[PDB]
């Protein structure tokens, strides 16, 4: 008998620190002796960077395919400014929309992404401060900075995540103004009306409710940005994926303290202890050790991008039939009751804002499934249910109850009714 | 006198002669982007997360007259053109940045990566008296 | 990619891994068996970790083969054989039908969309309120103003053509919002 609207957030892992491992200065950095041995394979550090940079490629391909669907098929208005937006019909954006036209230059997120990106350090520019301030003497024993040191370096992506944000905001914008884009040529509260008139609500009470609709809106928008204050299910995703990463490059630099059955596991004293005829043994040891870990994990790192392909390829479907359009297809964008989705920027992924239909009261109406009408015909309703008023047959919402006269625009004909029709002949065709 | 790590590494030490205490740290270690063109006599350096004055005053100490500080780091033998823009590379560098080469100053041109861009019309946005100006073909 | 992929897994065949040399042969016709049996091992120590890493990378690609082909085996169900109501699956939104072609380690995809060549601009209505608190909408379209006539016109094309049931939904009631007409007299 009554409902409301509620807001949910999910995140979904599109992007991967691209590493770059330097094979060379990770097993022999500053050792001639070490290099003179390490030649003698050669053909394991080159394959080690030829996987390296096939897994970069992936990435930046991924990406590619990702902006490309993010901008595909979009159409603005070139007299569309920031001030000049972010309202309509009582609902605001202001905490979704960003400037791409006569406005703000340089980079600059959106309220909401930019309280997603306080939140994460190692970000795309995260990485960049802390290796660019190595040399300095900010920091005296961090980490990264011994990583770059040994040859094991994160490289940024082919896009900065300032153009993913700008093109999120102008497929966000696409929804909002004309010539509506992202909604088919559909104004936004005349699709917001038909995306709950079709989960079997009566027309009357949405042109009823206009403002509950907007007033609705905007408190699951405020309750979302509330709670992405705390740390909730979508943004704990991205933590955890910075410390995986943070782990398996600790582990990988802690290979080279082993001494894999050498005397020692630093080459200073092997080299200032005995001579290559009798350090070439530890040498290659080390060496042997060193090139089975970076198997172990370039091997994991394709297993990795290869779960990030998928997973990526799955956030562009939902992106292209969640977002830009609405589609027919129950249990797929939301839960049932989908009505509409929208899309913003997050660290390593995107992030998907559903609203759904969701009931606060009800109320316990006996219902039938069909009627035989004078004549012997049937007829069935169509997304309904016919219930008794009065001792006069009426119909109703299958999502709402709102009684109404039973017209051709309701049921569907039948030359014959059914058994089990409850007997009907003073109700005709109103 | 002596100062250790928890993997065994030398950190730090106090002198027995004068009673002073220091700090040991590792000295820089790192690569170079060589990017390079199919009929180009010299590729274009990049020296990730480095200045150009720290590039030539401790590590570079051949001549070189073309250099500038970028986002990315210290760019050599290229020229500063950030203000022009295309859609397409072979050279991304990152950050959306991108090296472009001029068939034949250095041959070489640091400009931005914009490979996809929306359609603007001449409609307007508000209300033309009650009604919206949509174009239908 | 498979030619390189051989190549270096020929090429692998030519390292020393520590040893005297690349070859049995010489080994076999220099050393005496105890002291080539290490050289032997190492040799085949090496040669099992690259056939190990090889079909790593074999199963990776395969991996990701299979997922390109599922995409493609969804994509022939749900474009080629059938119209599905999905938008922006089968091509640009514009998409109308797809036919599919014999390609080499693959399929070849032959997509034909809709793409409009002139434009014009006109002024639309979302709605219009009828006499008798009475609400209607477009469907698929948009309400036009001809001659002093408010008439229908699809959103692909320009086609003026009078309101009628089919084009058209009826409501109980209109928003404050539609613009008022009393004159439509075509129930
Ligand atoms: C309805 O169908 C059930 C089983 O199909 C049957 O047992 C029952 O008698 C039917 N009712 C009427 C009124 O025909
Ligand atoms: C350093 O300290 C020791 C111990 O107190 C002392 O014997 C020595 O004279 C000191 N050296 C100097 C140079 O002050
Ligand atoms: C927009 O992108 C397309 C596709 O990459 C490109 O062909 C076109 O030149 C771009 N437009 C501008 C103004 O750069």
């Amino acid at each position: 008998t009554n409902f409301t609207i509620a807001g949910h957030e999910e995140f979904i892992q599109t992007s991967s620190p691209k590493v770059t491992i330097d094979c060379s200065a990770f097993v022999c950095s500053n050792y001639a002796a070490c290099h003179d041995l390490l030649s003698e394979y050669g053909t394991f550090c080159d394959n080690i960077n030829s996987i390296l940079n096939e897994v970069n490629d992936l990435l930046d391909i991924t990406q590619l395919q990702v902006a490309n669907a993010l901008m595909q098929g979009v159409t603005l208005s070139s007299n569309l400014n920031t001030n000049l937006h972010s309202d309509v019909d009582n609902i605001d954006f202001k905490s979704l929309l960003g400037c791409l036209g006569s406005q703000c230059g340089s980079s600059s997120r959106s309220p909401l992404e930019d309280l997603l990106f306080n939140k994460v350090k190692l970000s795309d520019v995260g990485f960049v401060e802390a290796y660019n301030n190595c040399t300095g003497g900010s920091e005296i024993r961090d980490l990264l900075c011994v990583q770059s040191f040994n040859g094991i370096k994160v490289l940024p992506p082919i896009l900065s995540e300032t153009q993913i944000s700008g093109y999120t905001t102008a497929a966000t914008v696409a929804a909002m103004f004309p010539p509506w884009s992202a909604a088919a040529g559909v104004p936004f509260p005349l699709n917001v009306q038909y995306r709950i008139n079709g989960l079997g609500v009566t027309m009357d009470v949405l042109n009823k409710n206009q403002k509950l609709i907007a007033n609705a809106f905007n408190k699951a928008l405020l309750s979302i940005q509330n709670g992405f204050t705390a740390t909730p299910s979508a943004l704990a995703k991205i933590q955890s994926v910075v410390n995986a990463n943070a782990q398996a490059l600790n582990s990988l630099l802690q290979q080279l303290f082993n001494k894999f059955g050498a005397i020692s596991s630093s080459l200073q004293e092997i080299l200032s202890r005995l001579d290559p005829p009798e350090a070439q043994v530890q040498i290659d040891r080390l060496i042997n050790g060193r090139l089975t870990a970076l198997n172990a994990y370039v091997s994991q790192q394709l297993s990795d991008i290869t779960l990030i392909k998928a997973g990526a390829s799955r956030a562009i479907e939902k992106v292209n039939e969640c977002v830009k359009s609405q589609s027919p297809r129950i249990n797929f964008c939301g839960n049932g009751n989908h009505i509409l989705s929208l899309v913003q920027n997050a660290p390593y992924g995107l992030l998907f804002i559903h609203f759904s239909y969701k009931p606060t009261s009800f109320k316990t109406v006996l219902v039938s499934p069909g009627l035989c009408l004078s004549g012997d015909r049937g007829i069935a309703p169509k997304q309904g249910y016919f219930i008794k008023q009065n001792d006069s047959w009426m119909f109703t919402g299958s999502s709402y109850y709102y009684p109404e006269p039973i017209s051709d625009k309701n049921v569907v004909f039948m030359n014959s009714c059914s058994v089990n029709f409850t007997k009907a002949p003073f109700i005709y065709l109103n | 006198n002596l100062l250790y790590d928890s993997n065994g590494n030398i950190i730090g030490f106090k002198d027995f002669l004068t009673n002073k205490t220091y700090t040991i740290l590792p000295c820089y270690s790192g690569r170079v982007s060589a990017a390079f063109y199919q009929n180009s006599s010299s590729p274009a350096l990049l020296y990730r997360n480095l200045k150009c004055s720290y590039v030539l005053n401790n590590i570079s100490f051949i001549s070189q007259p073309f250099y500038f500080d970028s986002y990315l780091g210290c760019v050599l033998n290229a020229v500063n053109l950030t203000s022009y823009s295309v859609s397409s590379c072979d050279l991304r560098m990152g950050s959306g940045f991108c090296i472009d080469y001029a068939l034949p100053s250095s041959p070489y041109r640091f400009v931005t990566f914009e490979p996809f861009n929306v359609s603007f019309v001449n409609d307007s946005v508000e209300t033309v008296g009650g009604l919206f100006e949509i174009q239908i073909p």
